[PDB]
């Protein structure tokens, strides 16, 4: 058997099959009976199905044969500077455009323009995007541009003036939840209760994130080999989340308030393994939204644990950061 | 050698402690041509590079371990020439790119491809995984994507938050806890019944892991040197041996907390400047002065409370700084106007 | 020809004078002069200020302040500079702040700790200090080269856990068996295919009581010279 | 009748006596000019106050006709390589040609502290092999950087910002030098515009010479495209912050002002307030200098500016 | 054609705003004489356009053949546009005479060596031909080729002058305009007519019917790419009146679902609470600094949702002191 991410295995192959974007889906048929295809923005929360939407745009343009030589799939957060992703579009552009078969244009009304895609598009500086810009004027007669992103507002005026832009709504829970179960099902993936819910609240909704943890799932259980469900636990070792019995321990261990105490447990915590971010996370996610604290705890919590976060993105000791947090808000 | 080397685990079926962990790496090596890159974080000293190389010895077999270390030369666009040492195997590569700086970009740009145009495949072993620059960690991610036929990546850290998302979407996580003090015990009472060291009682051993803090390349060089200093009999009355470095901050911490003033501040920027004259890391020196103030009795609440923040505070200036001595001495008389 | 090294000591201890910081010192002595003096040679005056900001004593406190908290807040400032110096001398050349590093480097804090000099000017002692750390880190680095294929540990860990022990075992049995120590020092030597250079530079990392330079220069020369003669006589793994 | 000259680069100082600043560096080049037997040098300080400058004014007083062939100048930190240069400099030192007696050929090396050791100790090497016939003289940013045998061969140099006196004095120069009908307040302005830097308060002349032609303070801060420091005093003493923000918003941000522009301004500003006591003057430059290293990473938004007024604020109502 | 090039002035005596340097150019321009000029400002001030109209006045009809325009940060390269440049000076017609012109637009995206190959150009042909540099800061040229060229500063337009183009575009485009989408443009646009002219074209061809329909705020906000006010003000309402979950729930439902940014809202969020009346200085400078702190982080990297629970938890403690 062939071996292939689930991510691009399930993709959408045509408009029709996009579940939850009705809206952008619509609009883009509209488009698509209109003898002219603009530049497009796709704009949603990650894990949508902009990039499925596009790709399936793409196929039923070009056709399957000839969709692969018209398409220049590119990621804008690419380094060495904006250099490389322009000269990769420069080189796209300046390329012959290749002539369709008669099978091709008999079958699908093949248009005489190039699509370039890029993904993460938001993630590009002013300069960047002022450059693309410059760019897409310069080959807007055989190239068109899909620019995906999840902010909308990341991108500069005059770049998204030329887009028309199609909005993603996030997928709701059965939606995603339906997708993830059909792929398990499809796969032969045994999972245990409520696994699924979990892989979904882990990847806060992303349904990218949840088909590879799923991937990563199934890949685990079958080097486990015992035949047993994949449990949440595992799925939970595989994202690097910390257990929720542990993140109560902490949390309990804050209430009692001993500095002391808190100290052994954070030392004995340290040596577990487990990052130091994702307890941050979770334990932003347990205080914000527990109904037991009132409005001046959390405005204080929500500062203390920011200011931790920040100290941790500059490459710090997560020993000392998490004590420090852990006191203060056990000072509260 | 050293009973920390000698003893060594060769082999998977070697290995004495984190049974799952030793049955998962079995597993995995039981499939070499679909082994996927990994990324294996954990406290020091708990036994990843043992473990990394028992399993590249399990799909490769012993030839893993005729290591030969070698120079490779690259030369940057700037025209500049840097060095890399590199220790290889006729199975696999380790290198540890954080050696080059802000120039780990590069270097991995050339060496993986290098590898990439000599190539089943070939296992690359990255140590410092953490410390990679996130311009690194990218192009380590499109050498993921594209050389993934013949390269496999097998990245150890400490601490998994600084590796960035994507490395972490193509790559399986492995956690890889401190051994408890009990398969410690377990592991020193192994050496001394090998090396014959006589013992009043096993209960020395079990000390021995609660002074290494889980750290078991700590503990095999403490028990080393506590059979050494005492005639290769250990008695129960036998103290710890700990390191130079950590007497010397110890003694710093008492003069802190028995005396604050400037002239104590003064003395103390020469200890802190013989501790960083000799290679002592100030990450290291400032962790280990603030865990030996939160450890002093006579301290209450108020005072750890301030220590520890200010530890933190010091500690991102000493991340986000260039002279380490600065933040150390800040650090120090903040400590000591706290204590007053 | 000599005043050009006492430029930096005139600077330190100009910009360390407490008259200067009180209001008519300040009028007469703008906030300008300082930046000016910081500019004067701005290599050796943050050095100069964060060696003898603990050196004053201070008559610029204000009431109920301590010098300690007048020296902290000075190395508070001080370190700020240097995170700031960082930013300026990286890839970016961030040259335009350089008149704030100056005031987060040398006039802020001499404006804390601003008095009248309790003994000398002394000279940075942080240029010598990162000369012998650059040395003794090639050193190790050195050492570390050799022992790679015997030690699973980096460099950091070869320094922190491996030397205390190398110590006991290449040369803490000399002080116990004379001579008769020789034949196992040369063998743990061999199995981490280290030389008398490394031997000699491993025991110049050790630090508080387990100096060895004194414990080295009282064994007998006799068994020095057996020990290098008994090395020179014999191959060694390469 | 003839092309029209930039002043920068027509007054630009052609000889050591043209020099203004560094009275002590500028008197040793004199003198090792005056009695011949130039010595390896070491000159150090910021970039972009004229090392290079002086250093080509001591070549043409010691060369004279000779300077075209007998003066190298080269930058270590150029992508040629530093094998490249070495090379380049070992042809030019073998290279023989007919000086007098008491001269020797001059090598200017840009960028020295970025060389490694092994590179500093080649050109060490090749320095002493080809003393007799040229001799080196070095420019870096950081003189400690540089290793110690070049540091004890080579004699020590260090060029610093120019001062506001000898900015005017080159500027009362220029102005004899051309007729310019000029003001005290003019001049000051543009003294206050350029902190130390020679070429800008120049071109700053010129260009209102060009403009307006007479020189006073209005011209001055029409031409040059930094905030008018009198709005900016009245935004940092406005006494309540609101009118603080409202100046801010009003007379800077919508008027085009970049941030930096904004900080640098303030920063002038803030360190000639005569009236405010020094303590507080230096905890506002503590904190413009903080938002201008926020803005120089890259976030320099209004809201940055908008805090550093808070904090100044704050600082100045206690 | 776009509507940039369509819509610019024929002569000299349409250019609104710039009176002063107008006049100062026409000067010149009356004299028959034409120096090296550099024209920096923020964009859309009109520097192309006053360039132009002057270039047509002086050369008449035949200008095309007279003169040419080029991008300097065009993608073909700074050799293509370097020999572009010196075949038009090398070549010569019967009827030149004086200064040939060339016009380079947005020469500060010119890196060092190609500003300095230009300054060499250009005075290679100062005898027979004459430059003109466009850029939006002329600090960003290096000194050398700055101090070459007569400097001329474009300030930004009144918002009166504003107005008057856009009613005049919107009535020789037959387009209808809401008041309130009017503002929003001037407001996003902050005085430069290049947005406003491409967003009202981009606008006109978004409409279904491009004479009956109408052009609201809606539609401006959504071709920006920018955060409505609306938006903003709820999520404000929100935090200000709401408990903790419900601002919570409301700031990541309106910025997931509307793919507003982090820092945008902030942005956004402070150009709102300018306006309000606040009892408390210390409320305005706990919000300032804490919600530039957040910003700072932002611009880092970070946990987002941490940074999201930072400014809700900021902006509630800063409006609890009145
Ligand atoms: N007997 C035994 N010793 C071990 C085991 N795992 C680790 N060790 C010892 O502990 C040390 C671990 O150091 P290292 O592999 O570098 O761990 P790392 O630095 O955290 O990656 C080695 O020197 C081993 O001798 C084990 O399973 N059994
Ligand atoms: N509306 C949808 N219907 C079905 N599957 C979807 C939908 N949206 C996303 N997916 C799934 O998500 C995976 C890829 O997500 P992708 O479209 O790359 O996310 P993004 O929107 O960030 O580009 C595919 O495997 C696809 O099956
Ligand atoms: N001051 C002005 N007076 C009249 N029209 C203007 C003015 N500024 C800009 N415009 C209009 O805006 C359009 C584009 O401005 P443009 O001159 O291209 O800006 P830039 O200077 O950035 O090139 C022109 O068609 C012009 O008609």
């Amino acid at each position: 058997l062939a071996q292939q991410p689930w991510v691009e295995k399930y993709r959408p192959k045509n408009l029709d099959e996009v579940t939850a974007q009705d809206h952008a889906v619509t609009v883009l048929k509209k488009t698509l009976k209109s003898a002219n295809l603009p530049h497009m923005l796709f704009y949603g929360p990650p894990g949508t199905g902009k990039t499925s939407t596009i790709l399936a745009l793409t196929k039923e343009l070009y056709g399957p044969d000839l969709m692969k030589s018209r398409i220049l799939e590119l990621n804008a957060s690419d380094e060495r500077g904006i250099s490389i992703v322009r000269e990769k579009v420069k080189n796209f552009a300046r390329l012959t455009v290749s002539k369709p078969s008669k099978h091709d244009l008999e079958n699908y009304p093949c248009p005489p323009y190039k699509i370039i895609i890029l993904d993460e598009a938001d993630s590009m500086t002013a300069d960047a995007q002022s450059a693309l810009r410059r760019t897409m004027e310069t080959y807007s007669g055989v190239t068109r541009f899909c620019l995906i992103c999840n902010y909308v507002t990341r991108i500069i005026d005059p770049l998204a003036s030329r887009c028309s832009k199609f909005r993603f709504k996030a997928l709701d829970a059965s939606n995603a939840i339906d997708r993830l179960r059909f792929i398990s099902e499809q796969e032969n993936v045994k999972c245990d209760d409520g696994v699924l819910e979990r892989i979904l609240d882990i990847s806060a909704g992303d349904l990218r994130r949840g088909i590879t943890l799923l991937q990563s799932a199934s890949k685990g259980a079958q080097y486990l080999g015992d035949g047993k469900n994949i449990t949440s636990t595992q799925v939970e070792e595989l994202a690097g989340v910390v257990p929720h019995d542990i993140l109560i321990e902490i949390v309990e261990k804050v209430k009692s308030g001993d500095f002391d105490e808190i100290k052994k447990y954070v030392n004995t915590f340290m040596k577990s393994g487990w990052s130091a971010a994702s307890v941050v996370n979770q334990l932003h996610e347990y205080y914000i939204t527990n109904d037991n604290f009132d409005t001046n705890f959390k405005n204080q919590i929500s500062w203390l644990l920011f200011t931790t976060d920040s100290r941790l993105n500059n490459g710090t000791n997560e020993h000392i950061q998490l004590l420090n947090l852990l006191v203060k808000i056990s000072q509260l | 050698s050293l009973w920390v080397d000698k003893y060594r685990p060769k082999s998977l079926n070697a290995l004495s402690h984190n049974e799952e962990l030793t049955n998962f790496l079995k597993s995995l090596s039981d499939q070499p041509r679909d082994l996927p890159h990994l990324l294996l974080y954990g406290p020091n000293g708990t036994g990843k590079k043992t473990r990394c190389m028992a399993l590249l010895e399990s799909i490769f077999g012993p030839g893993v371990y005729r290591l030969k270390i070698d120079v490779r030369q690259f030369v940057t666009a700037s025209n500049r020439k840097l060095e890399l040492n590199v220790v290889s195997s006729p199975y696999h590569l380790e290198i540890t790119p954080s050696d080059m700086g802000n120039n780990d970009r590069i270097v991995i740009q050339e060496l993986l491809k290098e590898v990439a145009q000599m190539e089943r495949y070939k296992c690359v072993i990255i140590n410092e995984a953490n410390s990679l620059t996130k311009d690194a960690q990218a192009a380590l991610r499109r050498t993921m994507e594209k050389y993934s036929k013949n390269i496999r990546l097998i990245m150890v850290c400490d601490s998994m938050s600084p590796i960035i998302a994507p490395i972490k979407s193509r790559c399986l996580l492995i956690r890889c806890p401190a051994p408890s003090d009990s398969e410690i015990s377990t592991i020193l009472s192994d050496v001394v019944t090998n090396e014959r060291i006589q013992l009043e009682t096993k209960d020395i051993l079990k000390r021995i892991a609660q002074a290494s803090n889980g750290n078991l390349r700590v503990s095999l060089l403490m028990l080393e040197s506590m059979a050494l200093n005492n005639e290769l009999a250990l008695k129960s009355s036998s103290p710890i041996i700990k390191p130079d470095w950590i007497i010397v901050i110890h003694k710093l911490t008492r003069k802190i907390v028995k005396e604050r003033s400037v002239n104590s501040l003064i003395e103390c920027r020469a200890v802190l400047y013989d501790l960083l004259a000799h290679c002592i890391p100030a990450n290291i020196i400032l962790k280990e002065l603030t865990f030996s103030l939160l450890d002093v009795e006579t301290l209450n609440t108020t005072n750890k409370s301030s220590i520890i923040e200010y530890s933190s505070v010091f500690d991102e200036r000493l991340s986000l700084g260039n002279k380490a001595i600065f933040h150390l001495e800040g650090f120090i008389a903040k400590v000591m106007c706290c204590l007053d | 020809e000599k005043n050009i090294a006492l430029k930096p000591f005139d600077i330190a201890h100009k910009m360390l004078d407490g008259q200067i910081y009180s209001d008519i010192g300040s009028r007469n002595f703008t906030l300008n002069d300082k930046i000016a003096l910081y500019f004067d040679d701005f290599d050796f005056t943050p050095l100069m200020i964060q060696e003898n900001y603990l050196s004053t004593r201070p008559s610029v406190l204000k009431p109920g302040q301590s010098h300690l908290e007048a020296v902290a807040e000075a190395a508070n400032c001080i370190s700020l500079g240097d995170i700031v110096e960082k930013k300026i001398r990286s890839s970016e050349q961030l040259w335009s702040l350089l008149p704030l590093h100056a005031v987060l480097s040398s006039v802020y804090p001499a404006s804390k700790v601003a008095g009248h000099m309790a003994g000398r000017i002394n000279f940075t002692a942080w240029l010598g200090q990162n000369s012998k750390s650059a040395k003794y880190y090639r050193l190790l680095q050195e050492i570390h080269y050799h022992t790679r294929l015997g030690t699973s540990t980096d460099k950091i860990g070869l320094r922190l856990d491996y030397l205390p022990t190398f110590r006991k075992r290449l040369l803490d049995p000399f002080l116990k068996q004379g001579a008769d120590a020789i034949s196992s020092v040369i063998e743990v030597m061999d199995d981490y295919y280290l030389t008398k250079e490394d031997w000699d530079s491993i025991m110049e990392f050790f630090v508080g009581p387990d100096v060895t330079t004194a414990i080295i220069k009282k064994i007998p020369a006799t068994v020095k010279s057996g020990f290098t003669r008994k090395y020179n006589s014999m191959t060694h793994p390469v | 009748l003839s092309l029209q000259l930039p002043w920068v680069e027509k007054y630009r100082p052609q000889v050591l006596s043209d020099i203004v600043g560094n009275k002590e560096t500028i008197d040793r080049l004199q003198q090792i000019a005056k009695d011949g037997n130039m010595p390896h040098m070491i000159i150090s300080g910021m970039p972009g106050i004229g090392k290079t400058t002086s250093v080509h004014c001591l070549a043409h007083e010691l060369l004279g006709r000779s300077y075209a062939d007998g003066v190298l100048e080269l930058n270590a930190s150029d992508d040629r390589g530093i094998d490249v240069v070495r090379n380049q400099i070992k042809h030019f030192a073998q290279k023989k040609l007919h000086l007098p007696p008491g001269k020797h050929k001059i090598v200017i090396l840009d960028e020295a502290d970025s060389m490694t050791a092994g590179a500093q100790q080649a050109l060490r090497r090749t320095m002493e092999l080809y003393s007799n016939s040229t001799r080196f003289a070095f420019a870096c940013n950081q003189s400690n950087k540089i290793i110690e045998p070049l540091q004890s061969r080579c004699a020590i140099l260090r060029y610093s910002k120019l001062s506001d006196e000898d900015v005017l004095k080159r500027l009362l120069q220029i102005i004899k030098l051309e007729d310019v009908k000029y003001t005290n307040d003019g001049l000051e302005a543009i003294i206050f515009t350029a902190e130390g830097d020679m070429r800008q308060a120049i071109n700053n002349l010129q260009s209102t010479v060009a403009g307006h032609g007479l020189v006073n303070a209005d011209n001055v801060f029409k031409i040059v495209d930094s905030p008018h420091p009198l709005i900016v005093k009245k935004m940092l003493l406005a006494s309540n912050l609101e009118d603080s923000i409202q100046i801010l918003r009003t007379d800077l941000w919508k008027k085009g002002y970049s941030s930096i522009d904004i900080v640098t301004t303030s920063f002038r500003v803030t360190k000639n307030l005569a009236q405010v006591k020094e303590s507080v003057r230096l905890e506002m430059i503590k904190e413009i200098g903080l938002t201008h290293m926020r803005i120089l990473e890259g976030v320099g938004t209004y809201l940055q500016l908008a805090s550093m007024l808070a904090k100044i604020h704050k600082l100045n109502n206690k | 054609l776009p509507w940039v090039e369509k819509y610019r002035p024929e002569t000299l005596d349409e250019v609104y705003g710039q009176n002063e340097v107008i006049t100062t150019v026409r000067k010149f321009v009356d004299e028959g004489k034409l120096p090296h000029l550099l024209f920096y400002g923020p964009p859309g001030t009109g520097k192309t356009s006053t360039i132009v109209a002057l270039a047509r006045e002086i050369y008449g009809k035949n200008y095309s053949n007279m003169v040419l325009e080029l991008n300097a940060s065009d993608d073909r390269g700074i050799d293509v546009v370097r020999n572009q440049i010196k075949d038009f000076a090398s070549t010569r017609q019967i009827f030149s005479k004086g200064f040939k012109l060339i016009i380079l637009d947005e020469a500060d995206a010119m890196t060092n060596a190609a500003q300095n190959a230009l300054r060499r150009v250009i005075e290679r042909y100062t005898k027979n031909t004459r430059f003109c540099v466009l850029a939006n800061y002329a600090h960003k040229l290096t000194p050398a080729l700055l101090s070459r060229c007569t400097r001329f500063r474009f300030q930004p337009l009144p918002q009166e002058a504003i107005e008057r183009r856009i009613a005049n575009v919107l009535v020789h485009e037959k387009l209808k305009l809401s008041p309130n989408a009017e503002k929003a443009l001037i407001e996003l646009s902050n005085g430069d007519m290049r947005r406003v002219l491409n967003v009202l074209q981009s606008c006109k061809a978004t409409l279904d019917n491009p004479d009956e329909d109408e052009i609201s705020d809606d539609v401006i906000y959504e071709c920006c790419g920018a955060p409505r006010p609306s938006d903003l003000k709820a999520v404000l309402k929100s935090i200000l009146e709401d408990d903790w979950g419900t601002a919570h729930y409301t700031l990541n439902k309106v910025r997931s679902a509307k793919g507003l940014a982090l820092i945008d809202l902030i942005e956004g969020i402070v150009k709102i609470l300018e306006d309000y009346e606040l009892q408390n200085e210390e409320t305005r400078v706990h919000l300032l600094t804490k919600l530039a702190d957040i910003e700072y982080s932002i611009s880092k990297g970070g946990n987002d949702q941490i940074q999201g629970s930072a400014v809700i938890g900021a902006i509630k403690a800063s409006f609890e002191n009145e």
